[PDB]
RNA sequence: CAAGUCUGGGCUAAGUGGUAAAGGAUGUGGCGCCGCGAAGACAGCCAGGAGGUGGCUUAGAAGCAGCCAUCCUUUAAAGA
C-alpha cells in the first residue's frame, strides 16, 4: 500500500482508542475515526500501521487509514490553504467580519458564514483562501464557495479553483 | 439473397436442433473464424447482413468465406388466417446451425481487422459466437 | 448518458461503478455514461 | 422533364409539319437521355479578420461550398469560394454572427451544376 | 519437441479428462499402447508442434519415441481436444504433412487482392533421417488471377509428394463498390425439380 | 530476466577499450544544442564517440566488472559518460568546459573521471580544463 | 519600442511580400522586410527552392538573418527529370551539398538520408 | 409448524436468494499461462521525444480528413 512509515513532527501528541485516534498540535485536536479491524496505539517518533490479513477489505481501509491520520497530522502543523480566483467583470470578494461577501453578478452579493474552525481571507479582491485545520471540511467550504458561482463554461467569468479551465469554443456568436 | 436455385420439395419440416455441429467445425480456409455457441436456424437475411457489414469494415481488401448455406425454407401462414387449411407458404430460408459449427472465416486482413469485422457480423447473428485463430484445424490427416 | 451498453469511448474515458451502477467519464462530457 | 425549367448545354444532331417532329423528339430525348437538374453557383468572396477563417470556411462547406483559396487583403484576409444560389440565403447575417461583424463577402453568378442527388426528389415538390 | 506421456489400462476416458488427462494412443505397424498426457502440456507442444514436427514421448522407463500426430479429435462445442492419436515412427517412408512457406510478396496482393493459400500443407511421402520444416514456395509471380499449384514446388531429397500433383496449393483472388450490383441483384425464383407425370 | 546483458557486451567494451572514462550529466537542454556537443565533441575526440550516455546502475557494474575500478564518486544520478577511452582526450574536456558550462543555466557538468588509470577527482579535473 | 528576437521563419524563392509571417513577428525588428527580395540577388542563379532563414533584432533596433540549404526533395527532382533515377554516387555527390545541414559528417551515414528520400518520392537509387 | 438456530470446508453482500435475453462492466473469489522486474517503469514524478521535413490528393492536408509506402540520421531514445 501507501502504508509507508507516517512521521510525528513537533508538538503532536497522538493518542489512539480502539477505533479512533486524536490528533493534538500547533494548531488544534482533531478526531479521527479508524476500522478497528486495524490495531494501531500511539507509536515511537513516528505512525505505523499494520493490517491482519491481506483480504480486500483490508487492504482497502490500510491507506485510507495512513492518509485519514497523516492528514490530521499535516492539518495541527498549519494545512489550511487551497484559494479561489473569482475571474469575470464585476465579480469580486470582500471580508464583512470573518464572513465572506462575494459580488458575482446574481441581484444581491451573498455572504458565506465560515463554519467552526475554518477562516477566510481575501488578499486580492478577487483571490479569496479558506482556511483550516481539520482537510476535508476546508475541501468542502472550498467547493460550497466554488458551487456559487461555478465556471465557466463558455467564459472567464465564474470562481475557480487555482488549477485551470477550458471553455467550449463556442457559437461566437 | 442465398437460397437454392433447385429443389425437389419446396417445403420441410421444421426437424430439431440436437447437439453437435457435424462438421463445419475446424476452420478450413481463413485465418479467423465465427463459430456458433447455440443452436439456430440463421436466416437468409441475418447471413447477408453479417456478409455485408463484414464488407464495410474492410472497404476493399480481405476475402469472406460463408462456410454456412440456407437451403431450409422457413413457412408462415398468411397473416390472420387461422389453423389448418394446409402448410403455410415459404417466406425465406435458413441455415441449420448447431454449437461450435464456424459459420465466417476471413483472410487477408491483419488481425486488428478480422477480430473486429467478425464482432460486428456476429452481432447481427441470433446466437452467441466466438472467434477463433488456426490450432488444431490441421483437420487433415 | 444513459443505456444497456456502457463501453470506454476515447482513452482518457474512466469506467467506475458507483451509488450501485457502472458509469464512464471521459475528460470530454459527451462520454459520460450510465448503465439503464 | 424535372420541374420544366429550361434546358441547356447540349449538341442535337439531325439525320408547320416539320416543327412538330422536333418538339416531340427533344422533348422525349431529355427522359431518355436520363436527365440532371442544374442549379445556379455563385462564386462567393469573403473578408474576414483572420480570427475568424476556420469557423467562416467551417460554414461554407456546411453551406455545400467548395472553397477555391484565400490571399490577404491588408489587414483582413479573402476566402474564395463557390456556393450554390440556394444555399446562400440569407448568409450575410450567418457571416456577420461568426465575424463579429467584421467580415463582408461578395456574390456574383459563375455557373450551373448538377445538384447532389438528394434534392431533385425533394426538388419534384 | 518432448511431452511426458504415461500408460493407460482400462479405466473411463471420461475421469482423466476430467483430472486434466488428455486421453489417447500411440501406434503403428508394429505397436499399439492407450496413453494419456497431460492436456495442459499437450497443448503448449501441439500449438508449436501440430502435426508437423515430431514430437518425442518420454513414458515412465524413459523410452523417449518420436512420433507424428495423425489425429486430435476434438469436441465440436469447446474447441477443445479430446483424443490424440499419436503415430510412432521407424525406419520407413512415412506419409505426412509438410509446412509450405510462403515467401514472397505476390505481385497480386501488391495490386490489390489476396493470397489464398488453398493449402498450408501437402502430404509427402518421406523418410524420418530427413523429416523438412518449411517447404519455402516461390511466390510474387502470381497475379491477381493466376494461381500455382500441384508440383511447382521444389522438393528437398528423398522427399516426393504423396498427393497427385495438380491439387491447387495457392491462389491469389480479387478482394464495397460492389454492394450495390450485389444489394440490387435480388433475383431468381427456387424452381422445384418437375416431379409428376409428364 | 537478464542481468547485465547485451548492454554491457557493449558499455564493457566501447569502455573497455583505454582507461580515461570521464563522467557527466547531460540530459539536461533541447536536443538542438544536445545533438550539437555530441557531433561537436568529435572536435577534440576521436573514434566516434563524446558520450555513451548510458545506464548508471550498469556504467557501475561494467566498471567493477571489467577490473577498472570504482567511479563512486558520482555514480549515481544522470549519468551520461564522455567515454575518452576511445578518443583523443587530455584537452578535450579542456575543449568540453565552454559549449555546455559558459552556455545555459550551466548545461553539462563534470562529475568523475579516470586519468591514465588512476582516478581523477572533481573539481581536480574541472579546473584542469583550464 | 519592441523587445529582441531569434525568428525563425520559413520563406520560399522570389515572392518577398510584407504579408505574414513577414508581419507579426518582424513587426518587432524594425526588418527591412524589403532588403530580402539581397536574397534574389544570391538566389538569381538558382530560380527556384524555398530557403529556410532566421531573422534576429536587437536593441538599436536593427535585424539580421542566416539562411540554410534548400529542401533535400528540391535537387533529388532535377536530378531524375522530375517536378527517374539517381547513381550510388549522385546521392553521394547531393549528400555534400546539405551536409552542413542534417547531422551526419560523413557520407555513408549521409547519402543513406538520401538514399531513404528515394522511396519518399518513389525515385530508384542506380546502384 | 412437527424435527438441527446440528457439525466440517467454501462461496454471495445483491435481500441476489425470492421472475427474463442479447449485451455491458477494475463487482467479488478462484484456477490458468503468458510477459515485465539486483539490462533495478508497474504507477507517479524530472528530463528528453530530435534530424531528412515525407509521396498523393486537396483551396489547404506539413506525425495526425481520407487514400500507396513505413526508408534512413544523430542516437540513450524518439512512429514518416
Amino acid at each position: 500500500i501507501g502504508r509507508l512509515p507516517i512521521p510525528v513532527p513537533k508538538g503532536v501528541s497522538v493518542e489512539v482508542a480502539p477505533g479512533r485516534v486524536k490528533v493534538k498540535g500547533p494548531k488544534g485536536e482533531l478526531e479521527v475515526p479508524v476500522s478497528p479491524e486495524m490495531r494501531v496505539v500511539v507509536e515511537e517518533g513516528v505512525v505505523r500501521v499494520e493490517r491482519p490479513s491481506d483480504e480486500r477489505r483490508h487492504k482497502s481501509l490500510h491507506g485510507l487509514t495512513r492518509t485519514l491520520i497523516a492528514n490530521a497530522v499535516k492539518g495541527v502543523s498549519e494545512g489550511y490553504s487551497k484559494e479561489l480566483l473569482i475571474k469575470g467583470i464585476g465579480y469580486r470578494a470582500r471580508l464583512v467580519g470573518r464572513a465572506l461577501e462575494l459580488t458575482v453578478g446574481f441581484s444581491h452579493p451573498v455572504v458565506v458564514e465560515p463554519p467552526e474552525g475554518i477562516t477566510f481571507e481575501v488578499p486580492e479582491p478577487t483571490r479569496v483562501r479558506v482556511s483550516g485545520i481539520d482537510k476535508q471540511k476546508v475541501g468542502q467550504v472550498a467547493a460550497n464557495i466554488r458551487a456559487i458561482r461555478k465556471p465557466s463554461a463558455y467564459h472567464e467569468k465564474g470562481i475557480y479553483y487555482a488549477g485551470e479551465p477550458v471553455r467550449l469554443k463556442p457559437g461566437k456568436a | 439473397m442465398l437460397m437454392p436455385r433447385r429443389m425437389k420439395y419446396r417445403k420441410q419440416q421444421r426437424g430439431r436442433l440436437k447437439g453437435a455441429t457435424k462438421g463445419g467445425d475446424y476452420v478450413a480456409f481463413g485465418d479467423y473464424g465465427l463459430v456458433a455457441l447455440e443452436p439456430a436456424w440463421i436466416t437468409a437475411q441475418q447471413i447477408e447482413a453479417a456478409r455485408v457489414a463484414m464488407v464495410r469494415h474492410f472497404r476493399r481488401g480481405g476475402k469472406i468465406f460463408i462456410r454456412i448455406f440456407p437451403d431450409k425454407p422457413y413457412t408462415k401462414k398468411p397473416l390472420e388466417v387461422r389453423m389448418g387449411k394446409g402448410k403455410g407458404n415459404v417466406e425465406g430460408y435458413v441455415a441449420v446451425v448447431k454449437p461450435g459449427r464456424v459459420m465466417f472465416e476471413v483472410a487477408g486482413v491483419t488481425e486488428e481487422q478480422a477480430m473486429e469485422a467478425l464482432r460486428i457480423a456476429g452481432h447481427k447473428l441470433p446466437i452467441k459466437t466466438k472467434i477463433v485463430r488456426r490450432d488444431a484445424y490441421d483437420e487433415a490427416q | 448518458k444513459v443505456r444497456a451498453s456502457v463501453k470506454r469511448i476515447c482513452d482518457k474515458c474512466k469506467v467506475i461503478r458507483r451509488h450501485g451502477r457502472v458509469y464512464v467519464i471521459c475528460e470530454n462530457p459527451k462520454h459520460k455514461q450510465r448503465q439503464g | 422533364p424535372l420541374i420544366g425549367f429550361p434546358v441547356v448545354d447540349i449538341k442535337v444532331t439531325l439525320y408547320m409539319a416539320f416543327k412538330i417532329a422536333g418538339s416531340m423528339a427533344i422533348k422525349e430525348a431529355v427522359q431518355k437521355g436520363d436527365p440532371v437538374i442544374l442549379e445556379p453557383i455563385m462564386r462567393v468572396e469573403v473578408t474576414t479578420p483572420e480570427e475568424y477563417m476556420g469557423d467562416v470556411i467551417g460554414d461554407l462547406n456546411a453551406r455545400r461550398g467548395q472553397i477555391l483559396g484565400m490571399e490577404p487583403r491588408g489587414n483582413a484576409q479573402v476566402i474564395r469560394a463557390f456556393v450554390p444560389l440556394a444555399e446562400m440565403f440569407g448568409y450575410a447575417t450567418d457571416l456577420r454572427s461568426k465575424t463579429q461583424g467584421r467580415g463582408s463577402f461578395v456574390m456574383f453568378f459563375d455557373h450551373y451544376q448538377e445538384v447532389p442527388k438528394q434534392v431533385q426528389e425533394k426538388l419534384i415538390k | 519437441y518432448r511431452l511426458k506421456a504415461y500408460y493407460r489400462e482400462g479405466e473411463k476416458p471420461s475421469a482423466l479428462r476430467r483430472a486434466g488427462k488428455l486421453p489417447g494412443v500411440m501406434y503403428n505397424r508394429h505397436l499399439n499402447r492407450k496413453v494419456y498426457v497431460d492436456l495442459v502440456e499437450f497443448d503448449k507442444v501441439f500449438r508449436q508442434a501440430s502435426i508437423h514436427h515430431v514430437i518425442v514421448l518420454e513414458l515412465p522407463d524413459g523410452q523417449s519415441l518420436p512420433t507424428l500426430v495423425r489425429q486430435v479429435n476434438l469436441d465440436k462445442r469447446r474447441r477443445r481436444p479430446e483424443h490424440v492419436d499419436f503415430f510412432v515412427l521407424s525406419d520407413e517412408p512415412v506419409e505426412m504433412y509438410v509446412p509450405l512457406r510462403f515467401v514472397g510478396t505476390p505481385a497480386g496482393v501488391r495490386a490489390g487482392g489476396v493470397l489464398q493459400e488453398i493449402h498450408r500443407d501437402i502430404l509427402v511421402k518421406v523418410s524420418p533421417r530427413n523429416i523438412p520444416e518449411f517447404i519455402e514456395v516461390d511466390v510474387s509471380g502470381l497475379e491477381i488471377g493466376d494461381s500455382l499449384h500441384a508440383s511447382d514446388l521444389k522438393l528437398p531429397p528423398g522427399v516426393e509428394l504423396a498427393v497427385s500433383p495438380e491439387e491447387t496449393i495457392a491462389a491469389v483472388v480479387p478482394p464495397v463498390e460492389k454492394l450495390a450490383e450485389e444489394a440490387a441483384a435480388e433475383v431468381a425464383e427456387p424452381e422445384v425439380i418437375k416431379k409428376g407425370k409428364e | 530476466a537478464a542481468a547485465a546483458a547485451a548492454a554491457a557486451a557493449a558499455a564493457a567494451a566501447a569502455a573497455a577499450a583505454a582507461a580515461a572514462a570521464a563522467a557527466a550529466a547531460a540530459a539536461a537542454a533541447a536536443a538542438a544544442a544536445a545533438a550539437a556537443a555530441a557531433a561537436a565533441a568529435a572536435a577534440a575526440a576521436a573514434a566516434a564517440a563524446a558520450a555513451a550516455a548510458a545506464a548508471a546502475a550498469a556504467a557501475a557494474a561494467a566498471a567493477a566488472a571489467a577490473a577498472a575500478a570504482a567511479a563512486a564518486a558520482a555514480a549515481a544520478a544522470a549519468a551520461a559518460a564522455a567515454a575518452a577511452a576511445a578518443a583523443a582526450a587530455a584537452a578535450a574536456a579542456a575543449a568540453a568546459a565552454a559549449a555546455a558550462a559558459a552556455a545555459a543555466a550551466a548545461a553539462a557538468a563534470a562529475a568523475a573521471a579516470a586519468a591514465a588509470a588512476a582516478a581523477a577527482a572533481a573539481a581536480a579535473a574541472a579546473a584542469a580544463a583550464a | 519600442k519592441k523587445v529582441v528576437a531569434v525568428v525563425k521563419l520559413q520563406l520560399p524563392a522570389g515572392k518577398a511580400t510584407p504579408a505574414p509571417p513577414v508581419g507579426p513577428a518582424l513587426g518587432q525588428h524594425g526588418a527591412n522586410i524589403m532588403e530580402f527580395v539581397a536574397f534574389n540577388a544570391a538566389t538569381a542563379n538558382m530560380g527556384d527552392a524555398i530557403v529556410p532563414v532566421e531573422i534576429t533584432i536587437y536593441a538599436d533596433r536593427s535585424f539580421t538573418f542566416v539562411t540554410k540549404t534548400p529542401p533535400a526533395s528540391y535537387l533529388i527532382r532535377k536530378a531524375a527529370g522530375l517536378e527517374g533515377r539517381i547513381t550510388w554516387e549522385q546521392v553521394l555527390e547531393i549528400a555534400k551539398q546539405k551536409m552542413p545541414d542534417l547531422n551526419t559528417t560523413d557520407l555513408e551515414a549521409a547519402a543513406r538520408m538520401i538514399a531513404g528520400s528515394a522511396r519518399s518520392m518513389g525515385v530508384e537509387v542506380v546502384g
